[PDB]
């Protein structure tokens, strides 16, 4: 076969230690997601810069006043989270947050809420943005792409290991950490599904078919998504790439996928089996779940306990002036925090 | 080849 005795005896019990560890991490993240709140307030905070901005509200650079450790606040206006599902949404960012822990995962440090606004304290990661490194460089060779992957394909199996689907994977939600690892925030999207799920949302260049068309999904939405992110990780742009929305999923549901010619076909093969509209034969969702892909050609050289244990040198080290640097991301329009008087949406956020 | 170059929001219905 493709394996010798001893490299196969090697790979099964590396696959029965994976077991082990998600059975204990399960039980950890159980103990945290029954029992979740209120862990600070606005004032103890210096805000420094905005670090991105969506339609809700911000991430903002912050300093703790008491220890001056620094971290990114994000702010959500209750007055802005209107829609059903941007509330219930809400909700599963913060619990699940509380409840995870991933070496490749933003930490919460603390969340709390006022009369206006909702507050979730993560750490800072000053690297910045995947996606600004991305556009500015280009491409990623494929060695550097795959690192990242790498650590993206772990991260899934913890979640979905859990139950938890992720749903915005993309270039835009990864941090790199000060040793160029990847941190994963904005768990906006994320659940906790047993089965399908029906909710219409995501990116729509990075949305699997049947999210499209309207069709009851499960966790394998994370390993079309995956596919999109390596792509434009070694192309420089994703798959199904047009200027409106309407015309991104025409090319997303027609399963017609086109390559650059640098691309490898171990790289080829690997996307044409997590960017497959047929469920019955996506990989990630198959009986051998998501070892189809680790166990690739294109991963062949990569050590995955070394990547989980951080081991692995990495192939870009963001440069950092000193703590509270905001160098590694881009500027935006500042707009002063204002607490009403009043409580706005009290009962929709009282589990907050 | 023309598609969307910057940030990419995303969408929580429709
Ligand atoms: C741009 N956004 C989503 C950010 C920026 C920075 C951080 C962080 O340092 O933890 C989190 N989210």
């Amino acid at each position: 076969g493709h394996m010798g005795n001893a490299a196969a005896a090697k790979k099964g019990s590396e696959q029965e230690s994976v077991k082990e560890f998600l059975a204990k991490a399960k039980e950890e993240f159980l103990k945290k997601w029954e029992s979740p709140q209120n862990t600070a307030q606005l004032d103890h905070f210096d805000r420094i810069k905005t670090l991105g901005t969506g339609s809700f509200g911000r991430v903002m650079l912050v300093k703790h006043k008491e220890t001056g450790n620094h971290y990114a606040m994000k702010i959500l206006d209750k007055q802005k989270v209107v829609k059903l599902k941007q509330i219930e949404h809400t909700l599963n960012e913060k619990r699940i947050l509380q409840a995870v822990n991933f070496p490749f995962l933003v930490k919460l440090e603390f969340s709390f809420k006022d009369n206006s606004n909702l507050y979730m304290v993560m750490e800072y990661v000053p690297g910045g943005e995947m996606f600004s490194h991305l556009r500015r460089i280009g491409r990623f060779s494929e060695p550097h792409a795959r690192f990242y992957a790498a650590q993206i394909v772990l991260t899934f199996e913890y979640l979905h290991s859990l139950d938890l689907i992720y749903r915005d994977l993309k270039p835009e939600n990864l941090l790199i950490d000060q040793q160029g690892y990847i941190q994963v925030t904005d768990f906006g999207f994320a659940k906790r599904v047993k089965g399908r799920t029906w909710t219409l949302c995501g990116t729509p260049e990075y949305l699997a078919p049947e999210i499209i068309l309207s069709k009851g999904y499960n966790k394998a939405v994370d390993w079309w998504a995956l596919g999109v992110l390596i792509y434009e990780m070694a192309a420089g742009y994703p798959p199904f790439f047009a200027d409106q929305p309407i015309q991104i999923y025409e090319k997303i549901v027609s399963g017609k996928v086109r390559f650059p010619s640098h691309f490898s076909s171990d790289l080829k093969d690997l996307l044409r089996n997590l960017l497959q509209v047929d469920l019955t034969k996506r990989f990630g969702n198959l009986k051998n779940g998501v070892n189809d892909i680790k166990n690739h050609k294109w991963f062949a050289t990569t050590d995955w306990i070394a990547i989980y244990q951080r081991k692995v040198e990495a192939p870009f080290i963001p440069k950092f002036k000193g703590p509270g640097d905001t160098s590694n991301f881009d500027d935006y329009e500042e707009e002063e925090i204002r607490v009403s008087i009043n409580e706005k949406c009290g009962k929709e956020f009282t589990e907050f | 080849a023309a598609g969307r170059t910057g940030r990419r929001q995303a969408i929580h219905d429709i």
